[PDB]
């Protein structure tokens, strides 16, 4: 079974370097000519370069020049990719790809992907806010509720509404950017025979600091 | 290079119907074209090569024709697993321009907006800033404009947005408006209110709130 | 063949007919000037003994390493692309160290070869193409580029070069037994002519055993021997004196 | 008997001859390990 297998997401500081891997198993890796591409977050795709295994002739983009350059190691059957003089345009996810010319294709056959952001802040714990609907009967028939996080890094964080069971009509937003430090909220759809009589609470939870906080929606 | 046009960008089609997916090229690339598939998060997969053939694994109902400048992905019998990111690519002369994209989309009946405004609550009060936030719930379509007014007059500074992707349910999409400020700023006026439009009505849907 | 002035490329192999003549293999088997000497199905001294319909000697340059792949059943860059050869083969390889003959300070650019080709060749094959190989789904419009190389690619033959890379004039000897007649044998011997004595006959078309004395017999210039009344041979005509 | 003579990296103890100075006669065992002369320079124990 053919199968390309790539690196882990990775956290990198401007001006930085890094090396994107790309294992290759199940075919002859000699022969078969491997793309580097990049596809940047709601933009177009972008095609960066190619490097032949059994000659090493390369071909980049002429705006990837001084960007990427791409390395074969015919030892293990793992190409590289080299990232140089990096900015925050380079928020994006990169793939590896496969030709498939002595097969009568035009195959690329794209791997997983890594994705690759860059910051200058250090790893922030979240800090929930809850919202007001506030007091009473506003409307009549259903209330919505909600949740912030502001200033937390990296993405995600898992938010559960009581401790994942309410599910009917969550909507969590995806994080934005406001003071180079990512932002959402969250949006459910509580029945008014339920609240203000029962509890409903936000948990919101972050991986990357294991930090578990829980705030209560008070009426107010 | 080769400026590989997509228009439009979004294409709205129920299941069981006909639909077309096109783009353009600006020189003569000939046939070897190319088209893709890319689930959301997922990567993307191979379906058309040289306008004329499968893959290995992709159903039969993806055909293409065309050649020269127009091409065309049309599929007959579209499902749930048919939404997708479609890009075109082009396999002439180096180095390899992709084309733009093209999201599909279910049609849905008109519904409005539910909108909900919340003010910064007391643990706000004691942190430093302010945020008052605007929720949008379950609208159809996607098009749509939030204006933030301040007792009358519009404010264009600190207003953030965050569109989702259609719901898996109800083909119903959502929206978020977050107004940021500092402290001051936001005991300097008294009202607060969420102005937002859309083509189901003639006049906006308002929402307010005091002090 | 053997003694060539210039010989050709290794995907530019000649090859030179031979039949209707003697070929005299045991000077070669005793010269001791080549470096390897193999036959296959046959001892090469026995060649000697055996007739054959049509021969040829297909002859390249190669370099050490690749003389291994110059037999049945190997696979390499001359095996598939250059000149390949058949799984049945039956002939002879001679081998010839040309590294103070076909040798050029700084690679000899005389000779070359495919390094690269879409696919594999037949058996005794030649590709004499310049058509630029393509490995990629990308046109290569007669030039090079992505995945777009010149096939043809000169030699490393230096005195610089080893065992292994240093050139070898190769000389691969083909045999053919075929319906048609047999044109091609090994050299035959004789003796000298013993009269008034009970011996053995071996002549060229005709043997026997008797006692062989001179005549006054007028043969023929083109007739052999002659038989009695009843078709029993009482003379022959020497092959070597008239 | 693949399953008993047999050898992953190959069994020298079960060999065959492969050349000699003329044809063998019935019933006659050979031993001789002698290296093989085939053209006028004597072996003198070597191959060469």
């Amino acid at each position: 079974e053919v199968q390309l297998q790539q690196s882990g997401p990775e956290l990198v500081k401007p001006g930085a370097s890094v090396k994107i891997s790309c294992k290759t198993s199940g075919y002859t890796f000699t022969e078969y000519t491997m793309y580097w591409v990049k596809q940047s977050h709601g933009k177009s795709l972008e095609w960066i370069g190619g490097i032949n295994p059994n000659i090493g002739d390369t071909s980049y983009n002429q705006n990837f020049k001084g960007k990427a350059t791409l390395t074969v190691d015919r030892s293990s059957s793992t190409a590289y990719m080299e990232l140089r003089s990096l900015t925050s345009e380079d928020s994006a996810v990169y793939y590896c790809a496969r030709d498939g010319y002595p097969y009568y294709y035009a195959l690329d056959h794209w791997g997983q992907g890594t994705s690759v952001t860059v910051s200058s802040a250090k790893t922030t714990p979240p800090s929930v806010y809850p919202l007001a609907p506030g007091s009473a009967a506003q409307t009549n028939s259903m209330v919505t509720l909600g949740c912030l996080v502001k200033g937390y890094f990296p993405e995600p964080v898992t938010v559960t509404w009581n401790s994942g069971s309410l599910s009917s009509g969550v909507h969590t937003f995806p994080a934005v950017l406001q003071s180079d430090l990512y932002t959402l909220s969250s949006s459910v759809t509580v029945p008014s025979s339920t609240w203000p009589s029962e509890t409903v609470t936000c948990n919101v939870a972050h991986p990357a600091s294991s930090t578990k906080v829980d705030k209560k929606i008070v009426p107010r | 290079d080769i400026v590989m046009t997509q228009s439009q960008k979004f294409m709205s089609t129920s299941v069981g119907d006909r639909v077309s997916v096109t783009c353009k090229a600006s020189q003569n690339v000939g046939t070897n074209v190319a088209w893709y598939q890319q689930k959301p998060g997922q990567s993307p997969k191979a379906l058309i090569y040289s306008t004329s053939y499968r893959y290995s694994g992709v159903p039969d109902r993806f055909t293409g024709s065309g050649s020269g400048t127009d091409f065309t992905l049309t599929i007959s019998n579209v499902q749930s697993e048919d939404l997708a990111e479609y890009f075109c690519q082009q396999y002439n002369s180096y180095p390899y321009t992709f084309g733009g994209g093209t999201k599909l989309e279910i049609k849905r009946a008109d519904a409005a907006p539910t909108v909900s405004i919340f003010p910064p609550s007391s643990e706000q009060l004691t942190s430093g800033g302010a945020s008052v936030v605007c929720f949008l719930n379950n609208f159809y379509p996607k098009d749509i404009n939030v204006k933030w007014k301040i007792d009358g007059s519009e404010r264009q500074n600190g207003v953030l947005n965050s569109w989702t992707d259609q719901d898996s349910k109800d083909s119903t999409y959502s929206m978020s408006s977050t107004l940021t400020l500092t402290k001051d700023e936001y005991e300097r006026h008294n009202s607060y209110t969420c102005e937002a439009t859309h083509k189901t009505s003639t006049s906006p849907i308002v929402k307010s709130f005091n002090r | 063949v053997f003694n060539a002035t210039r010989f050709a490329s290794v995907y530019a192999w000649n090859r030179k007919r031979i039949s209707n003549c003697v070929a005299d293999y045991s000077v070669l088997y005793n010269s001791a000037s080549f470096s390897t000497f193999k036959c296959y199905g046959v001892s090469p001294t026995k060649l000697n003994d055996l007739c054959f319909t049509n021969v040829y000697a297909d002859s390249f340059v190669i370099r050490g390493d690749e003389v291994r792949q110059i037999a049945p059943g190997q696979t390499g860059k001359i095996a598939d692309y250059n000149y390949k050869l058949p799984d049945d083969f039956t002939g002879c390889v001679i081998a010839w160290n040309s590294n103070n003959l076909d040798s050029k300070v700084g690679g000899n650019y005389n000779y070359r070869y495919r390094l690269f080709r879409k696919s594999n060749l037949k058996p005794f094959e030649r590709d004499i193409s310049t058509e630029i190989y393509q490995a990629g789904s990308k046109p290569c419009n007669g030039v090079e580029g992505f995945n777009c190389y010149f096939p043809l690619q000169s030699y490393g033959f230096q005195p610089t070069n080893g065992v292994g890379y240093q050139p070898y004039r190769v000389v691969v000897l083909s045999f053919e037994l075929l319906h048609a007649p047999a044109t091609v044998c090994g050299p035959k011997k004789s003796t000298n002519l013993v009269k008034n004595k009970c011996v053995n006959f071996n002549f060229n078309g005709l043997t026997g055993t008797g006692v062989l004395t001179e005549s006054n017999k007028k043969f023929l210039p083109f007739q052999q021997f002659g038989r009695d009344i009843a078709d029993t041979t009482d003379a022959v005509r020497d092959p070597q004196t008239l």
